[PDB]
Formats: C-alpha cells, sequence, structure tokens
C-alpha cells in the first residue's frame, strides 16, 4: 500500500537521465529491432550491462 | 639440375596453400583470446 507514482513523457535521440520502473541510468534512447518475450522487462549483454 | 629444382620448389609452395585451407595460427589466436578475456573480467568486476 503506497501512493501514486508520476510519469513524464519519453524523449528519444538525445542524452537524458532515465528511470524505467526502478532501473536508472543515463544515455540515448532509440527504437530497436529486438523482440522480447512478453514477460521480460529489460535486456543485457555478455558483460551484464543493460 | 635446374628443371628438377624448379619443379620441387613449385610443388613445395603449392602444398603450403593446401595445408592452410584446412588450425595452425594458434600462436596468434592466443594473444587475441587473452586480451579479450582480460577486458571481460575487468568489466564483470563492476557487479
Amino acid at each position: 500500500v503506497c501512493g501514486p507514482k508520476k510519469s513524464t513523457n519519453l524523449v528519444k535521440n538525445k542524452c537524458v537521465n532515465f528511470n524505467f520502473n526502478g532501473l536508472t541510468g543515463t544515455g540515448v534512447l532509440t527504437e530497436s529491432n529486438k523482440k522480447f518475450l512478453p514477460f521480460q522487462q529489460f535486456g543485457r549483454d555478455i558483460a551484464d550491462t543493460t | 639440375n635446374q628443371k628438377l629444382i624448379a619443379n620441387q620448389f613449385n610443388s613445395a609452395i603449392g602444398k603450403i596453400q593446401d595445408s592452410l585451407s584446412s588450425s595452425a595460427l594458434g600462436k596468434l589466436q592466443d594473444v587475441v583470446n587473452q586480451n579479450a578475456q582480460a577486458l571481460n573480467t575487468l568489466v564483470k568486476q563492476l557487479s
């Protein structure tokens, strides 16, 4: 039981600070060609970086 | 024996290709593998 959690709108193709549902970072957001399975939330690579 | 010597050289050069199209460059592949393994270990230490 807690309060509501506000949201701004997402901006692409420029350097931002982001916060997707408790996963923070900094970088450039761009549309992708990867296809997740419908329960997966985020992806990593070999060195375990998001 | 000039013609015999030239023929022996030509066939010995021709066997180097067929040996390389089969590997034998392990001493150069080791250096690449070791440097990639070291960078990967450095990056995984951040977790």
